[PDB]
DNA sequence: ATCGGATGTATATATCTGACACGTGCCTGGAGACTAGGGAGTAATCCCCTTGGCGGTTAAAACGCGGGGGACAGCGCGTACGTGCGTTTAAGCGGTGCTAGAGCTGTCTACGACCAATTGAGCGGCCTCGGCACCGGGATTCTCGAT
DNA sequence: ATCGAGAATCCCGGTGCCGAGGCCGCTCAATTGGTCGTAGACAGCTCTAGCACCGCTTAAACGCACGTACGCGCTGTCCCCCGCGTTTTAACCGCCAAGGGGATTACTCCCTAGTCTCCAGGCACGTGTCAGATATATACATCCGAT
């Protein structure tokens, strides 16, 4: 690239590359840290954030609301397949549960 | 058969046994000496020199360390020395 | 006073990039911050373990890629690897 | 405390049946510090050699071992120049059932034969395990010059 | 100023509501004591680690971060209270 | 003459009511007192932040709900609809909590 | 006239015999072939160290043996002695492997 | 190339595994379920083992890769290094 | 303790203190490492090793052998309350399982 | 020749001869003991590292390892392990 | 198959309040230029150990049959749980006052990292003998059909 | 309740073989000695928020009654696993042979850390307003008894 603007804009990201570089350097992970690791990690983090925010926004708009609340995040995470496996052991505060009822308990015809 | 006073002497503090504990090696000694030994010595029988870590760990959770059968005998037969100290 | 850093502004920028007309509350923002921190810790720790297993002392982009492939499930891992490779390639020139 | 009574009984027991060619006793007004004299064993190159030792009793006795140190100079792989003693009884396998008489007997047995497997001074240990006459000679002059 | 028998404040209707959210249509009469016992075990397990964390830091107040750390150490990550 | 609901048609409605909400179901003061009582054994005269109690409550309620789901599945497995203590015991055993 | 053991009294003998030994209960060559066939999807022309196959075999056997205990407990909970695939499914769901 | 090797996990082997697990009576549809679950477990472990091998620019799957893959899933194994 | 002897003997331990100190310094745990941490860690490791080995030897003597195989280690670990909890997710190769048959299955 | 590979075999054998002065050990058992020691070392060291990072420190002291031992070991193993470590440190200092 | 109460849930409108989105000052952390050195890339050699083939023998697998014990369905009972009503209880909210203790700043002293010299602990390679595996014969003990 | 016969398991004595434990040579990593920069231990001050108390609603809890449906036991049927015998298939063992790739060593070069200087991006603080919660009155889905 042009080697002129900020590193986040140089790589085309929104998440900070300098802050991620500092966190990797001062986090007691290794003696040295390469020059391309923060870019990769920031890209991965931004992709995951964009995915979850898209699903949560869809859930909120399906509920006639214009703000994402923890309930919408819980619905977006639980309904999806990969995001539920990635966050299997995670508890979302004020998120509730996904509504389902076992078919045995429904009234007989 | 009943033990005498001469054969009821602790091998560490040389006093009358109080709250005695009997290790699996059939070696008996009073509770304060046992606790001081386990805290500062090598965590074994001071006489036999055998590991008693598992026994103490298992019997501490149930307060079954003391030898009540002989403790009552010592508390009843010889009130003088035990009451004095 | 002491200042506390957070990923709030970047999360808001991504949100406005995805859904331009939806806002976000405060508790949801805190949950997002916790999620980002957790994923950072997971990937960085796995990359450190990979570097230590091979008698290296540097965390390069390939170790981050291997950590991403080991952590995330199939399609998530594929898309994350693609995005990271694209970002690094665009950054290096 | 308990240490004072234990040391008093220790002195009484030592007085009842003193061991062979060793004699220990309190230095003075306090029972904590002790001084001892040891004779070189007959089956050793330390014939007729008197050795002096100082004993310091930690205040938390018997649960902590006493510390003994040579006063005179001796030629032996298990004693350093300043009087340091390398023995498992004093540091490794000490149990409260032991007595000062027992550690003195252990020191006498150490004077009987050395332990070159784990020596305090490795050079004289290897020269001892290489030849015998050199060590016997030099120990003879050491006990003739310092012990006597 | 000690407290005693405060596990009876986890009343029968509260346990019934938790079961209804869990998806339970019918409940037996001995469920409540079992639920109280499980509750006590879980709370003791979490609070022991939380108090250990707050004691290592030379504090006399347990913070939200100590509880979050204890929960994460026990394998139950919590979102929304920091971390 | 007066209206009476068939047994089970009011408990199938509370399920829908409580699976659509996010509120906490245990009263806060009794749970806070229980938390303060439990933490007396480990260290005396502690102080709790207002958020520590909330974190404990929101973790514990979620744990209880997750346990009750497995309990309901265990009860259904035995060809019943009510949940006994043995369902809780089997769920806890299989999960590995007590072993 | 020929001596025959009633059903169920030889299964207990096998239970007592196999819970006292420590060997591997799966034949080695079929398991090695299965490992190679499964691994051929991810990367071709792979080579396996002789102890990698052994580690995989030990892990797989220690996993299946531990699964069958939960399966048996589910079967007993359902008031039976015969284990059925639904027992395996319930055990896996409660453990967290199926969900 | 190899195909249809899951049937080498015969009925007697699964019966022996069940007997060690403490099972007195077995139905007839257990074996296919066991084969399926074992195949899933093997795929899950071998995928991580091969990933570890490929990162190290190797062509031989060592026991260290298998041990690390098992430890990565909360299935620590003692005896083959580590 | 007096100096002029190996570090692992001043503490009275058997596990090495220098090796543990080096492994803590180069293990990417923290920037600095205190002077008493290796001693404490080595003491804990030695205590745990002795704890396992004592029960393993007891089981070996029960089985009329003068050697310890993985079966004895498994028997020692599984039959103890705290050791089983500590090593709960751990698999021991060539260890087998404990004998346990449910009472429902026994003949009547 | 073959490169040197460190292990805990010597010290495990020393402890074994301490506790049971007449019992040997196999090779698989020795490998299992080595793996167990490595695993426990990693657990305690990692917990101490995280604990020190939480409080904004730069040093792993005996306090951090003590608290890690308190966290990781079960109810009655932790007390004895802490006692043994404290005794070892006290003996090492003086 | 519905027919009509009776209940509860969903829908539309007004409103007002506190949390969300934006703007401003600034100060600390990130960017830019430069130098030094050690970590990692690449080429070359060695030899260990992985793959492939062959023959034999024999333990384990596959196939089949007889039957008995266990899984599954159907009935009946009575008791334990659900639904509804009226009464007592303590949570929830607001407001006030006090101070224990978390949080930040300034000094300085002891502790831990770096570096050079040195030598003994621990590793690799060898070798022997006793513990454990195996085989053959016998004693003891569950098991089952018949009384 | 028992007697006895066929089958399985444990005990004991003799033989052998290989791996467990001790030994020797040596190479490098742990120990000692000295120096220096800074981490955190301690004292002092601030001001946040955690705790305690009091009064008023009214929401949730509790106790009681009725009835009914579901858990549990019993009985019957049938069919599918189990135990045993005979035959077929391929696993296991010992052996030989080839070379692929893992593991070590030497040289080089360039990528990253440490340092100094500089400035703007993000954090704390303040403010305005509109999205959503609450209150109130209809509209319709749903359930239950009755022919
Ligand atoms: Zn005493
Ligand atoms: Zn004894």
């Amino acid at each position: 690239s042009a080697k002129a603007c900020t590193r986040s804009s140089r790589a085309g990201l929104q998440f900070p590359v300098g802050r991620v570089h500092r966190l990797l350097r001062k986090g007691n992970y290794s003696e040295r840290v390469g020059a391309g690791a923060p870019v990769y990690l920031a890209a991965v983090l931004e992709y995951l954030t964009a995915e979850i925010l898209e699903l949560a926004g869809n859930a909120a708009r399906d509920n006639k609301k214009t703000r994402i609340i923890p309930r919408h995040l819980q619905l977006a995470i639980r309904n999806d397949e990969e995001l539920n496996k990635l966050l299997g052991r995670v508890t979302i505060a004020q998120g509730g549960v996904l509504p389902n009822i076992q078919a045995v308990l429904l009234p007989k015809k | 058969a009943i033990p005498s006073l001469s054969e009821c002497q602790c091998g560490i503090c040389m006093e009358i046994l109080v709250e005695p504990v009997t290790l699996p090696c059939n070696h008996t000694l009073c509770k304060p000496c046992f606790q001081s030994t386990v805290e500062k010595a090598s965590l074994c029988c001071p006489f036999c020199r055998r590991r008693v870590s598992s026994w103490t760990r298992y019997h501490t959770r149930r307060n079954s360390l003391v030898n009540v059968e002989l403790w009552t005998i010592i508390q009843k037969h010889y009130p003088r020395e035990c009451k004095l100290r | 006073r002491s200042r506390k850093e957070s990923y709030s502004i970047y999360v808001y920028k991504v949100l406005k990039q995805v859904h331009p007309d939806t806002g976000i509350s405060s508790k949801a923002m805190g949950i997002m911050n916790s999620f980002v921190n957790d994923i950072f810790e997971r990937i960085a720790g796995e990359a450190s373990r990979l570097a230590h297993y091979n008698k290296r002392s540097t965390i390069t982009s390939r170790e981050i890629q291997t950590a991403v492939r080991l952590l995330l499930p199939g399609e998530l891992a594929k898309h994350a690897v693609s995005e990271g490779t694209k970002a690094v390639t665009k950054y290096t020139s | 405390h308990m240490a004072l009574k234990r040391i008093n009984k220790e002195l009484s027991d030592l007085a009842r049946d003193p061991p062979a060619q060793i004699s220990a006793g309190p230095v003075g007004d306090d029972m904590f510090h002790w001084q001892a004299t040891i004779m070189g064993p007959n089956d050793s190159p330390y014939q007729g050699g008197v050795f002096f030792l100082t004993i310091h009793f930690p205040t938390d006795y018997p649960f902590k071992p006493p510390k003994v140190a040579f006063t005179t100079r001796i030629y032996h792989p298990n004693i350093n120049s300043n009087g340091s003693i390398c023995l498992d009884i004093l540091r490794s396998q000490w149990s409260p059932a032991l007595t000062i008489s027992k550690v003195l007997l252990s020191i006498a047995s150490l004077l009987d034969d050395p332990n070159p497997d784990d020596p305090k001074v490795p050079e004289i240990a290897r020269i001892y395990k290489t030849d015998r006459d050199k060590y016997n000679r030099i120990s003879r002059e050491w006990t003739q010059k310092y012990a006597m | 100023k000690v407290l005693r028998d405060n596990i009876q404040g986890i009343t029968k209707p509260a346990i019934r509501r938790l079961a209804r959210r869990g998806g339970v249509k019918r409940i037996s009469g001995l469920i409540y004591e079992e639920t109280r016992g499980v509750l006590k075990v879980f709370l003791e397990n979490v609070i022991r680690d939380a108090v250990t964390y707050t004691e290592h830091a030379k504090r006399k107040t347990v913070t939200a971060m100590d509880v979050v750390y204890a929960l994460k150490r026990q394998g139950r990550t919590l979102y929304g209270f920091g971390g | 003459k007066p209206h009476r609901y068939r047994p089970g048609t009011v408990a199938l409605r509370e399920i829908r009511r409580y699976q659509k909400s996010t509120e906490l179901l245990i009263r806060k003061l009794p749970f806070q007192r229980l938390v303060r009582e439990i933490a007396q054994d480990f260290k005396t005269d502690l102080r709790f932040q207002s958020s520590a109690v909330m974190a404990l409550q929101e973790a514990c309620e979620a744990y209880l709900v997750g346990l009750f789901e497995d309990t309901n599945l265990c009860a259904i497995h035995a060809k019943r609809v009510t949940i006994m203590p043995k369902d809780i015991q089997l769920a806890r055993r299989i999960r590995g909590e007590r072993a």
